């Protein structure tokens, strides 16, 4: 599928726009994103902040300024002409029921799919917590896409100046296990679909991994046999090194 | 008189395309934004008028504070033609509207064109008409058309907020007489006592 | 798990050369040199 | 799309629970009875009136009798040369997919030919014909060995109609959460 | 005298990114903030100016869009004025021409907090960015001759030429300051985020790999085989241990897919 | 005000020498953080090590609160309180926490707050203070080599 690159400013600037507009007693910030999403690989080089207010207790009431999407609209079409409007982020990540709402807001705008960003300002998750979401026919699902980070010399220097493998994973993997953990009790409660549908395929498809254990170690002596020449190859750096600073040891004393 | 925030709630229901006025009530409310537009701009130097449309499209907007008729006018022909009128949720978008106004010391007004009553319940009215009352909200309610097949089902959202003329709470009737459109609020106390016209 | 045990010895071998390296070069820098 | 709006009035719903009874017993497509529990086809008709053929489907499939596939439908419909050809095809993907999560244990779904002659009452020439029919259909990766008399197969179906392995499987994903938090404990010291 | 001057984390990557884009022309943008007396200069936000062909002249400050935007912004939550702008020069280092200064006055009876800050976007990737102030006289400590700027410290002068020649005698239009940066404990787990989502990528290395891990690892070991023979001729090690040190790694990672 | 703020945080500090206020720990160490000038804020930073004076292991419990902070005048502070407190005779573990925050951490000034505040607790023996200086006085970072110069000349002077 298609894939979606983010770089830092739009991050940063997502997660600074909480603790600026002062947003307490657990509300949201709303802002939109600018790029291009008709290529393949979604790049989001600009973003900003609107006022968005919504009741917790009605859903059905919300409100947005459509003076700011004109107001931004002029600003960069009079500083850079190649930014157009792909669609919005909000300020955490569980997602709302006001999601098919706001999507009628921009479908005027956006020329294309609009492109539903989700970025958690509090940070609690593990490694990046910005999710990307794509609504598409089902009435409307919402397709999720892997974010990454924007590699070029107009953003990460400037995280560089202000900063300065598998164990990782592993704790990564823990996420997603008790994610489905808490999802199965919290459904008994509630009784006594498409998740009992994939989730009878993950155990078909480790105790299956035992029969291919025989054919594992083919490869696996391999990477001994790499690391035993590699091994090998370590003396003569050392041993030469030896020599070398015996030699030093000669001259120091003939000096 | 003074400066203003002026917020035009129109109605996009079902019943708001009978023959009220002629050939299409609907967009009859074309020349009541014009009307009323024309009256404001001229009144004051800088005033700058809202439309809200939370009939049968949800509760959206469709031109928020702005100097200009041109993009006002042309939204409400490619609007929603037909829906249910809610009064409880279209006033809430209003109230949080005020706050994106130009000057801060412009008076809180919401005007309301209500075509046809609302199925709702009228408990919900008695709650919302002791916020705008909180926060000296003027509440401009203009009831024609469903007078004859009902009673006026917003008396109770009146009687809450119910206040002198001098500050809130303005109630208006108009007869179902052979009048114009623009001539129905002309007469109505509106813009009436003001600076000029 | 014979291929474990080798690999230990080539480890092992680089932490004794470690033992000593700078040692016998340590007086050369107290001692006043030209 | 019916429910929603456009004519909910059961008028319609009368003559298109008529369709939808044909329609499943003759259709090999989706499942046999599985679509019919989904939507509340038999719960807004009546049980009688040629309308019970359809509870007839699930006895025959789960139990097998010869005499209630003659029952189940009389002259009036079979004399359509359709169900001719799907007789034999109703039944054997439920037969088929009963066996596999009877001998599914840890890594085996691999089944036999005579495990399959009992259920089905048919020969070896039989069983390799309408099982491969049904793989190729795309329901199953598996194969069939005619020689050593071994029948693979792999998991396709979703297999649904859950609540029964509902409570097993989420003990087997505390299995995993052991396993991987044991390993990456250790990984944490060495 | 030295004067640390605070900018946000947010204006950097602003600033950066909007003088990175065009490489020519010379673009400008705005700025927000507040003040600690005359010692500290605060930066929260920045705003980006209009682009126009001129180059930084009089004639390219609208005041028309310039009104309009700040509106709205009191709105988003920005409640601070504005502390000055900041200049591009692609290729040169930190220094004001004859027209920087001329358009510098013109602000000067506006605003006298106004800080015309000189940033290069182009020589500010080697991961020290290559920025500096120059901020305006509204006196109060001053009048006409006085010592202001406490807290010396830090780096020098540098600039090039001209500015670094009068700092005391004549401060009014142009004197040297010092780039400072705030950071908050929520703020550095932000940029943090580079390191189930990148597990999975993991792996897409190491999938390909197993096609050719009977190719990647012949084409190591005949490499090596070459890298050997170099050294029996020499009576070489660097082409020998770099080349060995990529064969260490990858033996790992696929060990890390078992 | 910060134009007056500077001399009132110098001031109480002289006061709180010795034993000190223990209300005036924690009312200081608070209003430093909520305090947006930068004179004052630095100037509490110093007060705070006039307040603990010779407390050794009894002003464990705000050095741990001022270097666990990431404010960069707080943890210039930070290095003070350790030379004061443990000024005269010094324990093994004072030192040891001044060399971990003159290198971790990559403010040049923090830094240079806690190779300087090793001449306070060596100013038992004069004799050993140049072994440490020396291996100090050759790293990068001028910033460090100018504390390590003074190291010298607040013990050994």
């Amino acid at each position: 599928h298609e894939k979606v690159t983010i770089a830092p400013l739009v991050l940063l600037s997502a997660l600074d726009h909480y603790e600026r507009t002062q947003t307490k007693e657990n509300k949201r910030c709303v802002g939109v994103i600018l790029g291009d999403a008709n290529s393949s690989t979604i790049r989001v080089t600009n973003s900003f902040a609107l006022p968005f207010e919504e009741d917790e207790k009605n859903s059905d009431v919300w409100f947005l300024d459509h003076n700011y999407i004109e107001n931004m609209n002029e600003m960069c079409k009079k500083i850079n002409a190649k930014e157009k409007l792909i669609g919005w982020y909000h300020s955490g990540p569980k997602l709302r029921a006001s999601d098919l709402k706001i999507n009628e807001l921009f479908k005027k705008y956006t020329q294309n799919n609009p492109l539903l960003l989700i970025v958690d300002v509090k940070q609690q998750g593990v490694g990046l917590p910005t999710d990307a979401y794509v609504a598409i026919e089902q009435e409307k699902t919402f397709l999720h896409l892997p974010c990454t980070i924007e590699a070029e010399e107009a953003e990460e220097i400037g995280v560089e100046h202000l900063l300065r493998i598998r164990l990782t994973n592993q704790l990564k993997s823990l996420k997603g296990l008790q994610s489905k953990l808490k999802d199965v009790v919290e459904y008994l409660d509630k009784v006594i679909h498409t998740i009992l549908g994939k989730l009878q395929d993950v155990f078909n498809l480790n105790n299956l991994q035992k029969a291919l254990t025989v054919k594992t170690n083919d490869e696996l002596m391999v990477i001994y046999i790499s690391n035993l020449v590699r091994s090998i190859i370590a003396f003569d750096d050392l041993i030469e090194n030896k020599i070398q600073n015996k030699k030093i040891q000669e001259q120091r004393v003939k000096d | 008189m003074v400066l203003e925030a002026t917020v035009l709630v129109i109605d996009n229901s079902e019943y708001s395309r009978n023959g009220d006025f002629p050939r299409t009530r609907f967009e009859a409310q074309i020349d009541s934004v014009e009307f009323i537009f024309q009256a404001k701009r001229n009144s004051n130097p800088e005033n700058t008028v809202g439309l809200i449309s939370g009939a049968g499209a949800n509760p959206r907007v469709l031109s928020t504070f702005t100097a200009e008729f041109g993009k006002i006018l042309a939204g409400l022909h490619d609007t929603q033609i037909e829906g249910k009128l809610h009064m409880a949720t279209a006033l809430q978008i209003a109230q949080l509207t005020l706050k994106h106004r130009q000057n801060k010391v412009q008076h809180q007004r919401i005007v309301a064109f209500v075509c046809s009553p609302i199925s709702d319940s009228r408990d919900e009215l008695i709650r919302l008409a002791k916020t705008l009352k909180k926060n000296n909200v003027a509440v401009d309610i203009i009831n024609f058309g469903e007078i004859e097949q009902n009673t006026e089902l917003l008396d109770e959202f009146i009687a809450a907020v119910n206040n002198p003329q001098e500050e809130t709470s303005h109630l208006l009737t108009v007869t179902p007489g052979p009048r114009l459109l623009y001539e129905n609020i002309a007469s109505s106390p509106i813009i009436l006592e003001e600076g000029s016209s | 798990q014979v291929f474990d045990e080798r690999i230990k010895f080539a480890n092992q071998l680089h932490d004794e050369y470690l033992v000593s390296m700078r040692y016998p070069e340590d007086k050369k820098t107290q001692q006043n040199e030209k | 799309t019916l429910e929603p709006s456009t004519s909910i009035t059961l008028a319609e719903r009368q003559q298109l629970a008529y369709d939808l009874s044909i329609s499943a017993l003759l259709g090999d497509k989706i499942y046999n009875f599985g679509e019919l529990l989904h939507h509340p086809i038999m719960e807004t008709i009546v049980n009688d009136s040629n309308y019970d053929w359809l509870f007839q489907l699930l006895n025959a499939l789960t139990v097998g009798d010869f005499d209630k596939f003659d029952s189940l439908i009389k002259v009036q419909i079979s004399k359509i040369p359709i169900l001719a050809q799907h007789e034999s095809f109703l039944r054997q993907k439920i037969c088929l997919m009963t066996l596999i999560e009877t001998v599914f244990v840890k890594n085996i779904r691999m089944l036999s030919f005579e495990d399959i002659s009992k259920a089905t009452h048919l020969p070896k020439d039989n069983v390799e014909h309408l099982v491969m029919r049904a793989i190729s259909l795309g329901l199953l990766k598996g194969s069939i060995d005619q020689v050593n008399e071994l029948v693979t197969i792999s998991w396709v179906q979703p297999r649904i109609i859950s609540g029964d392995q509902i409570t097993k499987m989420k003990d087997r994903l505390v299995e995993w959460n052991d396993q991987v938090e044991k390993l990456g404990k250790k990984m944490e010291a060495r | 005298t030295k004067e640390t001057v605070y900018i946000s984390s947010i204006a950097l990557l602003k600033m950066l990114k909007h003088g990175r884009a065009g490489v020519p022309m010379e673009v400008m943008g705005l700025m927000l903030g507040e003040f600690v007396d005359d010692y500290t200069v605060n930066v929260v936000d920045v705003f980006a100016m209009p682009q126009s062909g001129t180059g930084v002249s009089v004639e390219a400050v609208d005041d028309v869009f310039q009104a309009k935007m700040m509106d709205m912004l009191k709105q988003t939550g920005r409640d601070q004025m504005v502390v000055g702008w900041y200049h591009s020069h692609p290729g040169f280092g930190c220094w004001l021409s004859s027209v920087d200064v001329n358009t510098q006055k013109s602000f000067e009876q506006l605003n006298s907090r106004a800080v015309a800050v000189v940033v290069d976007p182009i020589q500010s990737v080697k991961g020290k960015v290559v920025i500096d102030a120059f901020r305006l006289i509204d006196t109060g400590a001053l009048i006409n001759n006085l010592e202001p700027r406490q807290t010396t410290s830090n780096t020098g002068l540098l600039n090039k030429a001209n500015i670094q020649a009068l700092i005391h005698g004549l401060n009014r239009h142009y004197y040297s300051l010092n780039i400072d940066y705030h950071k908050t404990a929520k703020e550095t787990k932000m940029l943090m985020n580079l390191h189930y989502e990148e597990k999975e990528e993991s792996n897409l290395a190491a999938t390909k790999s197993m096609v050719k891990i009977a190719e990647q690892y012949s084409k190591r070991i005949e490499e090596e085989k070459e890298l050997t023979e170099e050294e029996l001729k020499t009576r070489p090690k660097k082409h020998l241990s770099e080349t060995a040190d990529e064969t260490l790694e990858n033996n790992i990672v696929s060990v890390l897919t078992a | 005000s910060a134009t007056s703020g500077e001399a009132a945080a110098l001031g109480m500090g002289l006061c709180m020498l010795g034993t000190g206020k223990p209300e005036a720990i924690h009312d200081m160490f608070t209003y430093s953080q909520e305090t947006q000038h930068g004179n004052i804020t630095r100037g509490l930073a110093v007060g705070l090590a006039l307040i603990n004076y010779g407390r050794q292991e009894l002003a464990d419990d705000l050095i741990t609160k001022m270097l666990a902070s990431d404010e960069s005048l707080l943890r210039y502070g930070g290095a003070f309180t350790i030379a004061l407190a443990y000024a005269g005779t010094g324990n093994n573990s004072a030192v040891k926490r001044l060399l971990h925050v003159a290198v971790s951490d990559s403010n040049d000034d923090v830094r240079r707050a806690a190779v300087i505040a090793l001449g306070f607790v060596l100013l038992r023996d004069y004799t050993t203070v140049p072994r440490i200086v020396q291996l100090l006085s050759k790293s990068h970072n001028a910033h460090v080599r100018c504390g390590t110069a003074f190291a010298l000349g607040i013990a050994c002077a």
